[PDB]
């Protein structure tokens, strides 16, 4: 009937709408991989521009939060940016209320809790994105926390998201246990994102040049994304390796 | 715009809340958890079910505190679990702290919480909560208790008990386990032992969350100089107490 | 039920205002004719009942001294209808210090016959199941008679009839009505379709007549002079011969 | 403290006659011990052969002038273009002066 | 907050929840009203007569809205409180607005229009409740009995009835009242209401309850055993045949 | 499984789709041609109109508007809801300005008409906008051109079209950016248009239509928005007539 | 919009009916069984706890019995949440009205005040009812004992003895066997619990699964007893019921 | 202000009332009874500003006879006086409060007793064997200090009204132009035709 | 269709709104009005039609102020609502700015009013469509607006029943009636001549004919009765 088309219980105890939603998020057909370092955290996406028309600086699925935090988006660019709007005024508001920059677990879980509340309400539908959010939390270090339209939050030592999540899931959980590590043991915020390219490299199985990767990074105080010519240096640095 | 004042649960014409059941229903699939009243304490006990190693699963806790004295724990629907532990805390606070200067016994509270979830099976717009939850509380008049809300709304009072899919084996093995004079210790094995069965993958100290409400830890307060304030009675087990009591099963 | 309340049809008008209209074509008969010497309402009363005393149907009532209405349909809602009508003619005495033209009045009522449908000011779920006949007099326009319905649309007839026989009745009205109508004439002709057109053998009863004239008003005739022109119209249909039959 | 009330001073009159009426004011406007302007008028026609006159407060006069030419021009609109009658204007005007009971136009009227 | 058109048009030009509400009507227990040359009886029918039932306080089926006006119904007993209530605060309220008891035709004019707004608004359901309004006006000795129905309308009765069965009471009214010799006594007006009654009410005189008004506010309800003794009384004659 | 997830707006379909989107971009489809063109100082935008009868006055019915003084906008599907997102639109900038003094920068305005289309299309009681709105121009970082589709998607454009001929267009344009890796002008830029615009015109080429051109310049119109008219309005038609022909 | 999905709870059949009251009736029906009795020196509540668990602290737990004042309580059958709800508001009002008036609550007009909330809720707002049916005990300086009942329609009526929930025919028909205007309040708790024990669906009555109250008059002053699980137990043990 | 006096007498409670009501220096008139019957068996005078009280004592009558209707059943004279109290306890802090006084006098037929409770306009309540309002209390309170007595009998009490309308008529400043007595037994209400 | 057709706020598939096209179609279905301008006048013909021959000529051309005015052809109430708001439009514009409303921004605004309804759910779209004729500081202007919030500027247009007869004699007639400057009378009766090119079975009558000028030198008047008696 028409438990199929509103946030209620099916028979089977399941919100219908909710996994329409999850699957909407895979609709840009884009992946993105998370991960942390030693001191800083970075985060990769599939840069895909098909028409020529489209300026290729106008096409992102990251977002800079605050100055601290970032925040990368599975799903279509029109709820991208509604979450990317709501984060940002949740940021602000928090930081003038209580005084101190809005954590990234905090503001995870404050998407969660609204993706949630659109979870029980009617008239709210869920948002067919899924959230990644990092930074360099001052009492936490690296943190990746996301979340999901079902109103799910949880933190990750290292994540992926999109179709071939599951194979670059695979690759990061392989290399951790040859590791027995829950980080890139490395100095440099450069060398973090030439492994994130690389890992995403071996799994996805494809070659990236320069306009097809969006770089953002996240250090103490400080989140950035890189630029074109950033990103060829890094792929320059990975084609020399062995 | 919410056009959305109409009841989204109603009496079918067998005489059920159609939404009331299959709140059950996703409540029965959840991962099992479960409550044991001792003679001086209360514990409860749950698995933490990652998804992917890759994710911490100490970040999220299925056992949370409401007040320092009464923490809860559920199966179901994390997110609604998450936003009705926010709620509690909320209106513990308000709803009595602001107004007694005290925390609210676990009756009250509980009876709170069950108002929350009627609403949310009455009022407009709304599916009822896709969770159950097991509460463990202490006061001063009443002593230790264990509580169950169910998305109905309705409460109930229970010497032991579990929710969840392996709830009825893990029922029927806490009655012939139970007894009224459990020591504390006593209720945590048995609660171990109890979810050892319900449990699929691997069982040590980081796969499970367990906490009690024993007696009062004045080392958790922070600060020394009142003696008519205690410690909580609340306390969430560490992974290294869980595995050293699992080492002596 | 699976459509909204102000949803148009396919053929461009508003479902509840036709259904509307169909009770009000299940409604009681009300008759009016408007001539240079007056206008004259006539309804019928239908008493489902002999136990029902036949007085306590009103269903003409009095909007102002100069202003009369009848009423055919659901009468419960003409009710409100009145109101809003008699408050407003006071209102526009008072705010003016004039009394309030007949089409104004009219216009007035109609204002309230499309304020309904879903949303919200709230407004009512239904439009109206009544039809009016508001006849008055006014120095600008004369004697005036008005056909208002749930439409919010209002018409001007010299002759209007609304309810059951409202149909045959309309007929028969248009063959016997001319300019030079006098008062009487028309209380006799309102008399003769209400008989027609009801199914009850009419008598001063079951039937209700009045009238608006520039001198004394609008006035109700009681059950005595009505039934004397009951009577003045029997002996008039029964004395004619106009018959050629050979 | 604001005082939002003034005198621009001026002076209006009215006559009536066998069949016909005259208004007439004087054109100066002022403020304290000075003249604003030598030609101002303040005795406006607003149709219906009814002319009109607010004098004291420059600001409510020619407030309560342009409100009850407004008066009028939706009584044409809502009433077949009827005529206004000048007790009609009359009643309309005191209920247009009325409506500030507790801030009233600082003028004295006269139609 | 909830605004749905609950009662709206059908396409045949009927409300359709109008219709049921008269129908919940006559489901309910049966009620009667006559007048006398001076004097009102209002009978009520008992739902059959149930002997864990406490009959010193469930309410009556003929309630007081003022000291001259009594109200019985017909239908759904929530929605009957619901009128009453609201009859005698606009009774009270007329009482401290004007200086004077209202009138039965005012206040029966009252409940039909709060019915008929029920009749026409947005998010509510019409009443289930076909209302009796009988009494005599201040300072007058001439009868008032009224019926409004769920639709809104209201009229007056010389003798009426409302609820089950109610066609065959109003046959058997509609036979033995003679509008020019209405009974003049109050036995003679209470004598009809407990035959038209038990030409419905099989069971026996409990089932039955009678109120007489009279001008004045002079309100009486009769006991049981002043039904026995007119339900013996009729019955008596019937076999005399 | 399942039918009924196209009769309500804000529904998703089990493969993830929001059918009423669709259906309002379908409309969109019906409508009139309309372009965007950046170039290296400004936007040029151009628009067909078909003209239904002689009766109509030429020159009149406009339907390019303006936002603040320095942005441009043209719809392309239905103009009433067109015109209902330019008046949210110049509210949004009327704020802006009130309160930050600074004339409100293209992109912040996209963002804006985008936050407003996607609200549109979150709630079973409001329809999702049935155009596709090219607009921009000329703030403190240059020249901006966007394009927003009904699904609150917007973005930008080196060159935008839509409408019937919108392939057409689409084609046109790809040979520009192709052909002048260094930049139009903008008199050249509205040259373009007007060709690109008759081209495109062949698809809806029924009924006869009338050319309308607005552009915003950094120097050509320093910075503000003009409609072209007069000569460099009759020099751009000539263009375009001798190249189709 | 969401017109589709509304089901417009308070709306009547054809017949003219309400649905969800009737429906909220049968869900009562399902529930557990409650009886009251009315006696010539005092007034008794019984009800069986359908929740049936040997792992159920029976002690602190009140699901079936609840108090409105000192002079008032409620047998509830159906949502035991809709009930503590109602149960809320009916003490608020009670104590408002002692507030205002310096004066106990007479119990017919909380039975009228909650009933006329019942149905306000079936007839506007468009929400569920209360799937709820109450037994109200009290004692009043104007009518002394009473013993009151009220359905999600928001009718309430009066009674001797009578009873709501399960198999409430069978009960009603024992309990008019065995009703006499003259008894006391020890036989209408014998009656009560033979009652139960007769329409029970279990295998027999047993103190953990019961509730009992009286509200006595034993000096005059009304004295309000729940019924604790060891005086549950020995009066069923001296009933005969049971045996230890 | 205006003379407002009640005295509690065995099984009768009698309550006297100025005739007089005066605007500015113009007595208005001379016949005023300054008493509203709230029930039957319960009695309430009242003075104060103008207008203010008979407002007051309308609506308190009218909100008395509507539970009256809705019950069939009256009031005890405690309940209505703590119903008037808990109203203008409420209207006090109101934007407009009511400035009105009121003596309450009842026969409680449950009881068989009479009661008399005095209220000023705060919403102070107090159940007194004697009480006034105004200025008149100055006075009377000390004769009854020193005349009342608890079995006495509607007569006397009767009598010591005498002396206190007396004694106010020899030292008031005020013509009050004498006084409606009423007494208010287990019979009902009735007023003293001859004072 | 079926599944489409219950709510403005619902997108057939094909991208079409049916309560718009249901509204148009009531449009379709009402009496018939033309309107034409030249360079210095503004003329409005509407024949108004009747329920039967003892009832009025329901009114066809609305006044919205002293340089502009419009005729209806639909629904009679909701005509009444856009009028009223017309007046209020021109009245806010005369008493805060001393300025005539130009005619575009009066249909802007209506056709904005139109939009409002056509996208929120609780509502229908207006039942009515509108010919605008008015002088102002740019000339003469001649409007036509549909309920779909569609506004066009036209030197001449006919809508209700068998307009494409006076929209076709207007395409003919173009070259010759923008020509009528400085004549109200042949302006007038090119219009008759229009609307009489949209008449079956039926002559013009006074009863029937009500005809609306609005020009330089000429205040937006309405011409019935015998006024008329000159054009029949």
């Amino acid at each position: 009937g028409y438990d199929r088309h509103i946030t209620i219980f099916s028979p089977e105890g399941r919100l219908y709408q909710v996994e329409y939603a999850f699957k909407a998020t895979n609709q840009t057909n884009i992946n993105s991989l998370a991960v942390r370092g030693k001191d800083c955290t970075v985060v990769i996406s599939q840069k895909k521009v098909p028409d020529k028309l489209l300026d290729p600086t106008t096409v992102s699925y990251i977002f800079c939060i605050s100055r601290t935090i970032g925040m990368v988006v599975n799903g279509p660019i029109p709820d991208a940016r509604n979450a990317a709007l709501r984060a940002k005024a949740e940021a602000a508001e928090f930081r003038y209320k209580y005084g101190y920059d809005m954590p990234c677990d905090v503001l995870a879980k404050r998407m969660a809790n609204l993706s949630q509340i659109y979870t029980q309400r009617a008239y709210m539908r869920p948002l067919g994105v899924i959230l990644t959010f990092v930074s360099v939390d001052e009492e936490l270090g690296p943190s990746i926390y996301k979340t999901d339209p079902a109103g799910y939050y949880v933190g990750y030592k290292a994540t992926a998201t999109g179709p071939k999540q599951q194979e670059i899931t695979t690759n990061l959980e392989n290399h951790f246990k040859k590791s027995k590590i829950d980080h890139i043991n490395e100095e440099s915020w450069e060398k973090v994102v030439e492994f994130a390219i690389t890992h995403m490299i071996d799994a996805l199985g494809t070659e990236f040049s320069k306009n097809d990767l969006e770089v953002g990074v996240a250090t103490k105080d400080k989140f950035f994304t890189l630029s074109a010519e950033n990103i060829e240096e890094r792929l320059v640095a990975i084609a020399e390796q062995d | 715009t919410d056009r959305y004042s109409f009841s989204l649960t109603t009496f079918s014409p067998s005489g059920k809340l159609g939404q009331i059941d299959y709140a059950l229903t996703a409540v029965k699939q959840g991962v099992t958890s479960l409550g044991i009243k001792a003679t001086n304490g209360v514990v409860i006990a749950t698995e933490k079910k990652s998804s992917s190693p890759l994710a911490m699963s100490e970040t999220l806790s299925k056992v949370s505190l409401l007040t320092p004295d009464i923490g809860a724990v559920y199966s179901g629907m994390g997110p609604d679990y998450r936003v009705l532990v926010d709620k509690s805390r909320k209106v513990a606070h308000t709803s009595y702290k602001r107004i007694y200067g005290e925390y609210p016994p676990t009756k009250l509270l509980v009876s709170e919480v069950a108002k929350i979830m009627q609403e949310a099976t009455q009022s407009g717009g709304v599916r009822p909560f896709g969770v159950s939850l097991l509460i463990a509380g202490h006061d001063e008049f009443n002593g230790f208790s264990l509580y169950q809300v169910d998305p109905s709304g309705s409460y109930f009072p229970w010497k032991a008990t579990a929710i969840g899919k392996g709830s009825v084996a893990a029922k029927t093995f806490l009655e012939k386990r139970w007894n009224d004079e459990l020591e504390l210790e006593d209720a945590i094995h048995i609660a171990l032992l109890t979810l050892k069965e319900s449990v699929e993958g691997e069982f040590n100290g980081d796969t499970i969350e367990l906490a009690i409400i024993g007696d009062e830890n004045p080392d958790l307060l922070g600060y020394t100089g009142i003696p008519t304030d205690k410690g909580p009675r609340f306390r969430k087990l560490t992974s290294q107490e869980i595995n050293d009591r699992l080492e002596a099963l | 039920y699976d459509r909204g309340v102000s949803t148009f049809s396919p053929e461009g008008r508003l479902f509840q205002v036709e259904y509307s209209l169909e009770a009000i074509k299940l409604g009681s008969t009300a008759i009016g004719i408007a001539t240079k010497e007056g206008v004259v309402l006539g309804v019928e009363k239908r008493a489902t009942s002999p136990l029902l005393e036949s007085d306590s149907i009103e269903k003409i009532v009095e909007i102002d001294r100069h202003i009369g209405c009848a009423m055919s349909g659901l009468t419960a809602d003409a009710r409100s209808m009145i109101e809003h009508a008699r408050t407003a003619a006071v209102t526009h005495n008072l705010y003016y210090d004039e009394d309030i033209n007949v089409e104004s009045l009219t216009q007035s009522v109609c204002d309230l016959a499309l304020r309904f449908g879903e949303g919200a000011e709230r407004l009512m779920s239904r439009p109206f199941g009544v039809a009016l006949l508001i006849a008055g007099h006014d120095a600008d326009d004369g004697y005036q008679l008005f056909h208002a319905e749930p439409s919010g649309t209002f018409y001007r007839y010299n002759a209007k009839a609304i309810g059951s026989g409202s149909e045959g009745a309309q007929a028969e009205l248009l063959n016997e009505w001319h300019s030079s109508l006098t008062l009487k004439e028309a209380e006799l002709l309102v008399l003769k379709i209400l008989k027609q057109v009801m199914e009850e053998k009419l008598d001063e009863n079951n039937a209700q007549l009045s009238c608006i004239t520039k001198q004394d008003g609008f006035k109700i005739y009681d059950n005595e002079k009505t039934a004397e022109l009951i009577k003045e119209l029997k002996e008039k249909e029964a004395a004619e011969s106009p018959e050629e039959a050979d | 403290q604001f005082n939002p009330y003034g005198d621009n001073g001026g002076t209006i009159l009215g006559i009536a006659g066998e069949d016909f009426a005259v208004l007439a004011g004087d054109t100066r406007n002022i403020t304290d011990y000075s003249i604003n302007s030598r030609y101002e008028p303040k005795v406006f026609d607003c149709g219906d052969n009814i002319v009109m006159s607010a004098n004291g407060f420059a600001a409510d006069g020619d407030a309560l002038v342009k409100r009850f030419k407004n008066s009028v021009k939706w009584y044409h609109f809502d009433h077949n273009d009827k005529k206004l009658s000048i007790n009609s204007a009359a009643r309309n005007i005191q209920h247009l002066l009325y409506g500030k009971r507790f801030f009233p136009y600082y003028v004295h009227t006269i139609i | 907050g909830y605004d749905r058109a609950l009662s709206i048009f059908s396409p045949d030009g009927h409300i359709f929840q109008v219709e049921y509400a008269l129908e919940a009507v006559k489901r309910g227990t049966c009620a009667v009203g006559v007048k006398g040359k001076n004097c009102v009886v209002l009978g009520c029918e008992r739902r059959s007569t149930l002997k864990l039932q406490d009959t010193r306080i469930t309410p009556s089926k003929v309630s007081k809205i003022d000291s001259h006006v009594v109200l019985s119904f017909s239908g759904l007993n929530a929605d009957s409180r619901i009128l009453i209530e609201k009859a005698r605060v606009e009774a009270q309220s007329h009482r401290l607005t004007l200086e004077d008891p209202v009138t039965v035709e005012y206040l029966t004019r009252y409940v039909a229009g709060v019915q008929q707004r029920y009749t026409q608004s947005g998010g509510v359901r019409p009443f289930g409740v076909s209302t009796l309004i009988a009494g005599f006006d201040p300072r007058d000795d001439e009868p008032k009995l009224y019926q409004t129905e769920p639709s809104g309308i209201y009229s007056s009765w010389s003798a009426q009835t409302i609820g089950r069965n109610s066609k065959t009471v109003r046959e058997f009214l509609e036979k033995n009242y003679d509008r020019k010799e209405p009974p003049a006594t109050v036995e003679e007006c209470v004598k009809l209401t407990v035959r038209s009654l038990l030409e419905v009410v099989q069971t026996g005189a409990k089932n039955i309850e009678i109120t007489v008004v009279k001008p004045d506010s002079d309100i009486v309800a009769l006991s049981s055993e002043e039904i026995n003794q007119y339900v013996t009384q009729i019955e008596q004659e019937k076999q005399e045949q | 499984i399942g039918t009924g997830y196209d009769l309500s707006n804000s529904v998703f379909s089990p493969d993830g789709r929001n059918f009423q989107v669709e259906y309002a971009v379908k409309a969109v489809e019906n409508g009139t041609t309309s372009i965007g063109i950046k170039c290296n100082d400004g936007v040029v935008f151009a628009v067909e109109k078909l003209i239904t009868s002689k009766l109509l006055v030429p020159q009149k019915n406009v339907k390019i508007q303006v936002v603040d003084r320095h942005i441009g906008c043209v719809y392309s599907g239905l103009i009433p809801d067109g015109r209902h997102l330019v008046n949210r639109g110049r509210e949004e900038a009327a704020s802006f300005k009130k309160l930050y003094k600074t004339p409100i920068p293209i992109p912040a305005f996209a963002d804006r008409l985008g936050q407003y289309v996607q609200a549109h299309t979150l709630y079973n009681s409001v329809r999702p906008f049935g155009v596709s709105t090219i607009f921009g121009g000329v703030d403190k970082n240059g020249a901006h051109l966007y394009m927003l589709e009904p699904s609150g998607s917007y973005w930008g454009y080196k060159g935008a079209a839509t409408g019937k001929g919108r392939q057409s267009a689409k084609a046109e344009l790809e040979k520009l950016v192709d052909h002048h890796p260094e930049g139009l002008s903008a008199r050249e830029a509205v040259k373009q248009a007007a060709k690109i615009i008759y081209l495109a015109h062949e698809d809806n080429k029924e009924k006869d239509f009338e050319l309308e051109i607005s552009w915003c310049s950094l120097s050509e119109t320093n910075g503000l928005h003009k409609f072209v008219k007069g000569d460099l309005l009759q020099e751009a038609i000539d263009f375009a007539q001798k190249e189709i022909n | 919009g969401s017109r589709r999905y509304d089901s417009r709870t308070t709306i009547f059949s054809p017949e003219g009916r309400l649905y969800q009251v009737e429906y909220a009736l049968e869900s009562i029906s399902h529930a557990g069984t409650a009886i009251g009795i009315m006696a010539s020196d005092g007034i008794v509540l019984a009800a069986e706890r359908k929740v049936t668990s040997t792992l159920l602290e029976q002690d602190t737990s009140t699901e079936k019995l609840y108090k409105l004042n000192d002079k008032i309580a409620v047998a509830v059958a159906g949502l035991t949440a809709d009930a503590e709800i109602l149960i809320n508001t009916a003490r608020i009002h009670a104590q408002n009205y002692l507030k205002t008036y310096n004066e106990d609550i007479p119990v017919e007009i909380l039975v009228r005040r909650l009933s006329d909330i019942k149905q306000g809720y079936t007839q506007h707002g468009g929400l569920r009812p209360f799937g709820v049916s109450f037994i109200y005990a009290g004692y009043d300086d104007r009518y002394g004992y009473q013993l009151y009942t009220s359905n999600p329609s928001g009718n309430y009526t009066g009674w001797k003895a009578i009873s709501v929930g399960a198999n409430t025919s069978a009960a009603q028909t024992l309990l008019q066997m065995d009703y006499k205007d003259d008894m006391k309040v020890d036989d209408a708790i014998e009656l009560a619990l033979k009652t139960l024990s007769k329409t029970t669906d279990s295998s027999a009555l047993t103190y953990d699964r019961l509730e009992f109250a009286t509200i006595r008059k034993g000096d005059g002053e009304v004295y309000q007893k729940i019924f604790k699980p060891q005086e549950i137990k020995d009066i069923l043990v001296k009933t005969g019921i049971t045996k230890k | 202000m205006d003379i407002i006096l009640g005295i509690r007498v065995q099984d009768s409670v009698i309550l006297a009332s100025s005739k007089a009501v005066t605007r500015g220096i113009s007595v208005l008139k001379d016949s005023d009874d300054k008493t509203r019957q709230l029930s039957p068996h319960t009695l309430m005078s009242f003075a104060g500003e103008a207008g203010d009280t008979v407002q007051f004592a309308e609506y308190i009558q009218a909100n008395i006879q509507l539970y009256s209707i809705r019950e069939d059943y009256e009031l005890s004279p405690q309940a209505v006086s703590s119903f008037v109290r808990q109203e203008l306890a409420k209207s006090i802090r109101s934007r407009r409060p009511y400035q009105v006084n009121v003596l309450i006098g009842g026969y409680d037929k449950k009881k068989n007793k009479p009661e008399l409770y005095q209220i000023d306009y705060l919403g102070t309540k107090v159940e007194l064997p004697y009480g006034a309002h105004g200025y008149s209390g100055f006075y009377t309170f000390s004769l009854l200090d020193h005349h009342y007595r608890p079995d006495m009998t509607t007569e006397e009490g009767l009598d010591l009204l005498k002396l206190c309308v007396q004694e106010l008529e020899k030292r008031m400043p005020m013509d009050f132009k004498g006084v409606i007595v009423k007494i208010v037994d287990k019979d009902g209400i009735r007023q003293v035709d001859d004072f | 269709r079926n599944n489409y057709d219950g709510d403005t706020v619902t997108f057939s598939p094909t991208g079409r709104l049916f309560q718009v096209e249901y509204a148009l179609e009531a449009i379709k279905q009402g009496s018939v009005t033309v309107g034409l301008r030249s360079n210095t006048h503004a003329v409005l013909v509407a024949l108004k039609r009747n329920a039967d021959e003892l009832s009025s000529y329901q009114k066809k051309i609305i006044k919205c102020d002293e340089h502009m005015g419009l005729s209806l052809a639909g629904l009679a109430p909701d005509a009444r609502v856009l009028s009223n708001y017309l007046r209020q439009q021109c009245n806010y514009s005369s008493l805060v700015f001393n300025r005539k409303l130009a005619v575009e921004r009066a249909g802007h605004l209506l056709c904005d009013k139109a939009q409002k309804n056509t996208q929120s759910y609780g509502g229908r779209p207006y039942g009515v469509g509108l010919l605008i004729i008015g002088y102002d500081k740019s000339g003469a202007h001649l409007l036509e607006f549909q309920p779909s919030g569609n506004v066009t500027e036209l030197y001449g247009t006919a809508i209700g029943a068998r307009s494409q007869g006076a929209k076709t004699y207007l395409e003919r007639t173009l070259d010759t009636f923008i020509k009528i400057d400085g004549n109200p009378d042949e302006l007038i009766k090119a219009g008759v001549e229009a609307i009489s090119q949209s008449l079956r079975d039926e002559s013009l009558t006074v009863d029937n004919l009500s005809i609306a000028i609005v020009g330089k030198d000429t205040p937006f008047t309405i011409y019935d009765g015998e006024a008329v008696a000159k054009y029949i």
